[PDB]
């Protein structure tokens, strides 16, 4: 689970493994990767639940050309 | 698992490779289900995972070192 860097800091991190399939079917080459989060306690929200606001990051996967070559 | 020492704090354990071995076709039921065919270990990655119940801080944290079985 998302563990706290250090007792004072308040930066959590964690090591995530990229998935080569997530359920019955194949991560592919160059998908988009959305990890939203919902905070649930935004800087407009005046107590916790009371605003619904999310946030999402980009995630980029691999892209190389898979050029095939034959001896002759 | 065998202490180096009375006090060393340092634990020694080994084992053989063998040259065969079954893969667990699901984790998720207990006892294992496991495949019915066997499969060369050669070129697949063999990696260990030791469970830290108190880590610096003093909490859970799953560390693991990782290794390749070769071959010739």
């Amino acid at each position: 689970d998302f563990r706290e860097t250090g007792d004072s800091t308040g930066i959590f991190q964690i090591v995530i493994e990229i998935p080569e399939s997530l359920s019955n079917d194949k991560l592919e080459r160059g998908e988009e990767i959305i990890l939203e989060y919902t905070d649930w306690g935004p800087s407009g929200s005046d107590y916790v639940g009371d605003e619904d606001e999310d946030v999402n990051l980009t995630i980029y996967t691999s892209n190389f050309g898979a050029t095939v070559e034959l001896d002759q | 698992l065998v202490e180096t020492g009375a006090a060393t704090g340092v634990f020694v354990g080994d084992f053989q490779i063998p040259s065969f071995w079954c893969r667990v076709s699901d984790t998720t039921t207990t006892p294992y289900t496991y495949a019915g065919d066997e499969e060369t270990t050669t070129g697949l990655d063999i990696e260990v995972n030791y469970v830290d119940f108190r880590d610096a801080s003093g909490e859970i944290v799953e560390v693991g070192d990782s290794a390749g079985v070769r071959a010739n």
